[PDB]
DNA sequence: CGCTCTGCTCCTTCTCCCATCCTCTCGATATGAGATCAACTAG
RNA sequence: AUCGAGAGGA
DNA sequence: CTAGTTGATCTCATATCAGGAGAAGGAGCAGAGCG
C-alpha cells in the first residue's frame, strides 16, 4: 500500500530531476560564452512548488502535461458530511485495477483481508470490491534499513552466497531480506527462535 | 517522507558537470525546512495557521532549503569551491497534526485558541483552501 | 494447428525414411512353396513380407500345439490334428493382414490351445 | 517436369465495442504610414 | 461558460 | 467635365498486468494441372 510519504517521494523525485535538469539548461546557455553564471538565477523553485500544489490540487499524480496518462482519483477532497465519513476517508484504500474491468476475482473478499481489510465497508456502485477501508487496529508499515538484521545475520551462522559451495545449498535454508537472497544456514529454527 | 526520503532524494541525484576549459560540480549536501509561514507584500514572517489558509485560500506548506557547493577548476588543478547555504528550492505542503505542522503537540486548549476542532484527527493537506486526503 | 503440425510430421518423417531406405528396393523375389506344402492358399502373396517358410514354422508350432491339447485330452483321430492345423494358419492368414500382426494372432491361438489343454 | 494457379489454413493488424438516467464539487482554461478605390463634394 | 476529474444517487 | 475631401481596406514595417472478437491481408506450403 503508497501511503502518502511514497507517493510525494515519486512526485518529488521527477519534480527534482527536472529542476536539475532546468539548472543544467540554464548554466549551459552561459558557460557556453565563457561569462559565469548565478545558480539563484538558475533554480526554478516554482518547478517543485507547483509540480507537488498541482498533484495534491487536481488528483493527477504525474506532470500537468501527461494528465491523461497520469492516474487520477488519488488526493481526493477530504469529505465532511459527518465526522464518521472525515475518519473513513482518512482510511481509504484503492485498487488501480480500473472499474471498467468486469472480472470478479479482484473485485472478491479474499480471505487474507482478514484482520486488516474491512469486510463490509465497499462503494456499491461501479467500484464495488476495489475500494477497501482498513480495519480497525490495522497498521501500515513505514519501511526500515534491512542493514542491522543483515550485520546480525552475518554474525550469526549465516554464510553469504560468493562463499559457500552449490552443493551446500540442497540441505540448508535460503535467507531473504526484502527479496535478496543473502545466504543459507543450517539451523532455521535456532535462526527463527533469536529473531 | 519528510524526514529520509527528502534528503535520500536530494543525495541521490547525480552531481551536474558541465564542459563550455572550465568545469563545475554543483553538488548538493544537506536540505534544511521550515514551519508553515505567510509573508505578505511587506514580507513580515507570519506563522501561516490552518484556519488562515483555509479562510484565503492559501496553501499551507513549508519552504524548502538546500546546501549548495560549486567548484569551478579551468587549469592547473586550481579549485574554485564556493559554498551557498540555506538554498530556497520550494515549497512542500505539510499534513496537518504532522510533526512539522503548527499544531502539532498542542493541547486541546491551545487547539481551541486557534479556532481547531481538538477532535480532527489531521492527516491532510490544504491546497489553495481544499482539504485534500491521499488515497492509499 | 495440429493438422499444420501432422503434415509438418510426415514431411519430416518420409526424408528419414528416404534416408534410412536404399535408392532401388532389393526386392528379394517370394519363395513358392514347395508341393508338399500343407499350408492352403499357399501362393497367395496377400500378406506383404510373409514368407510361405514362415508359415510353414507357425503351421508345425500349430501342430505341436494340437499334439499337446491331444495327448492332455487323449484325442483319438490324428489325421484331424493335421487338418485342424492347416484350417487354423488359413484362418489366421485370411483374418490378419501384416506379418506382425500375423505373427501375434497364431502365438495367441496357440496359447489359447496350450490354456484349454492345461484345462483338460 | 517446370511453372503457374489457385487455395488453404494461420498468424498479424486493425478497428470496433463495452446500461440508463440524475446530483454535487473541484481544477484548469499593437499602431501608424502609404496606396487604392469608391463616394462624395463641391469648382 | 467549456473541458476534464472526482464523489455520490436510483 | 473635374479636381479636392472622406472613409474603408490592405500591405508593410518597426524587437527581442486481469479485453475481447471478428474481419481483412499477406505468407508459406501443398497440391493440381498443363505446357
Amino acid at each position: 500500500l503508497d501511503l502518502a510519504g511514497p507517493l510525494l517521494a515519486f512526485l518529488f523525485r521527477g519534480m527534482f530531476k527536472n529542476l536539475l535538469k532546468e539548472v543544467r539548461i540554464y548554466a549551459q546557455k552561459f558557460i557556453d560564452r565563457g561569462k559565469d553564471f548565478n545558480l539563484e538565477l538558475a533554480i526554478k523553485t516554482r518547478i517543485i512548488s507547483d509540480g507537488l500544489k498541482y498533484s495534491l490540487a487536481t488528483g493527477n499524480w504525474g506532470d500537468q502535461k501527461k494528465a491523461h496518462q497520469a492516474r487520477a482519483g488519488v488526493s481526493q477532497v477530504l469529505n465532511r458530511l459527518t465526522f464518521a465519513s472525515t475518519l473513513s476517508h482518512l482510511r481509504r484504500l484503492n485498487s488501480p485495477i480500473g472499474r471498467d474491468g468486469k472480472l470478479a476475482k479482484p473485485r472478491q473478499l479474499h480471505n487474507t483481508l482478514w484482520g486488516m481489510v474491512c469486510p463490509a465497508e465497499t462503494p456499491e456502485g461501479h467500484a464495488v470490491g476495489l475500494v477497501k477501508n482498513l480495519a480497525l487496529m490495522a497498521y501500515i508499515s513505514v519501511g526500515s534499513q534491512p542493514s542491522p538484521i543483515l550485520e546480525f545475520l552475518e554474525e550469526w551462522s549465516m554464510e553469504n552466497l560468493e562463499e559457500i559451495s552449490p552443493a551446500a545449498i540442497a540441505d540448508a535454508t535460503k535467507i531473504f531480506v526484502n527479496g535478496c537472497w543473502v545466504g543459507i544456514h543450517k539451523d532455521p529454527e535456532q535462526l527463527m527462535n533469536t529473531l | 517522507f519528510i524526514q529520509m526520503s527528502v534528503q535520500r532524494i536530494v543525495e541521490d541525484a547525480p552531481p551536474i558537470d558541465l564542459q563550455a576549459p572550465p568545469r563545475y560540480l554543483l553538488k548538493f549536501e544537506q536540505i534544511y525546512l521550515s514551519k508553515p509561514t505567510h509573508w505578505e507584500r511587506d514580507g513580515a514572517p507570519s506563522p501561516m495557521m490552518p484556519n488562515e489558509a483555509r479562510l484565503r485560500n492559501l496553501t499551507y506548506s513549508a519552504p524548502l532549503y538546500v546546501d549548495i557547493t560549486k567548484t569551478v577548476i579551468k587549469e592547473g588543478e586550481e579549485q574554485l569551491q564556493t559554498q551557498h547555504q540555506k538554498t530556497f528550492i520550494g515549497k512542500i505542503p505539510i499534513m496537518l497534526r504532522s510533526t512539522y505542522c503548527l499544531l502539532n503537540g498542542l493541547t486541546d486548549r491551545d487547539l481551541c485558541e486557534l479556532n481547531e476542532c481538538p477532535l480532527d484527527p489531521g492527516g491532510y493537506f490544504i491546497i489553495n483552501g481544499s482539504e485534500k486526503v491521499l488515497i492509499a | 494447428r495440429d493438422e499444420a503440425h501432422k503434415r509438418e510430421w510426415n514431411l519430416f518423417y518420409q526424408k528419414q525414411m528416404q534416408l534410412r531406405k536404399g535408392k532401388d528396393p532389393k526386392i528379394e523375389e517370394f519363395v513358392p512353396p514347395d508341393e508338399n506344402c500343407p499350408l492352403k492358399e499357399a501362393s497367395s502373396r496377400r500378406i506383404p513380407r510373409l514368407t510361405v517358410k514362415a508359415r510353414e514354422h507357425c503351421l508345425r508350432l500349430l501342430e505341436e500345439a494340437l499334439s499337446s491339447n491331444r495327448q492332455s485330452t487323449r484325442t483319438a483321430d490324428e489325421a484331424d490334428l493335421r487338418a485342424k492345423a492347416v484350417e487354423l494358419e488359413h484362418e489366421t492368414f485370411r483374418n490378419a493382414k501384416v506379418a506382425n500382426l500375423y505373427k501375434a494372432s497364431v502365438l495367441k491361438k496357440v496359447a489359447d490351445i496350450h490354456r484349454a489343454s492345461k484345462d483338460g
